[PDB]
Order: C-alpha cells, then sequence, then structure tokens
C-alpha cells in the first residue's frame, strides 16, 4: 500500500502487478511467472468424436 | 540487456486416438470357413468349419 517513492520522473521506475487469485492458461504470448508455477487442469471441452457424415 | 527463454516441446496430438495408421507385422495364421449342408431328405443346416 501507498509507498510514496522519493524520485523524481515517471519515465525512470517501472510498475508491476501481482494478481494471484486467479489463474490463466500458459500462453506461448505471456511470459512465465516466478517459480513452481502448478500444473492445475482444466477440461476440453469439444473433444474429436466418430459420428456419421 | 535482456533475455527471452522461449522453449518448445513436440507431443502427441488429441485427435490420435480417433483415427491413426497402426503398423502390423503379419505372418500366417488359421484358415475358417463356412459350409451349407444337406443330405437325402434333410433341410439346410449351416456351421463354422
Amino acid at each position: 500500500s501507498d509507498h510514496t517513492t522519493t524520485c523524481t520522473d515517471v519515465k525512470q521506475c517501472r510498475a508491476y502487478l501481482i494478481d494471484n487469485k486467479k489463474w490463466v492458461y500458459n500462453s506461448g504470448r505471456l511470459p512465465r511467472g516466478e517459480g513452481d508455477t502448478f500444473k492445475g487442469k482444466l477440461h476440453v471441452p469439444f473433444v474429436p468424436v466418430k459420428a456419421k457424415c | 540487456e535482456n533475455t527471452q527463454m522461449s522453449e518448445a516441446y513436440v507431443e502427441r496430438s488429441e485427435e490420435c486416438s480417433i483415427d491413426h495408421a497402426k503398423a502390423y507385422k503379419v505372418h500366417t495364421g488359421t484358415v475358417q470357413a463356412m459350409v451349407n449342408i444337406t443330405y437325402g431328405s434333410v433341410s439346410w443346416r449351416s456351421a463354422d468349419v
């Protein structure tokens, strides 16, 4: 919370955000997390099935 | 001054359980048939031999 930084410009300091309440699929277009990210699974809804055409 | 990892890895697709090319090796095996038999004054009776 708060933490008023004692420096001058907004262009010389980066910022981040650590939200851990929800979880995301490991895309190839997202940066990898810090350490051990767990292997928790979601089902794939529309699987292949052998039908009649 | 930065570093991006970007590893890649090949695994089996999810449609491989429904169509795939099984690769068999064939040796000689049994021969079966089916016959229709009548004789004299009886009807046709069939069995697997």
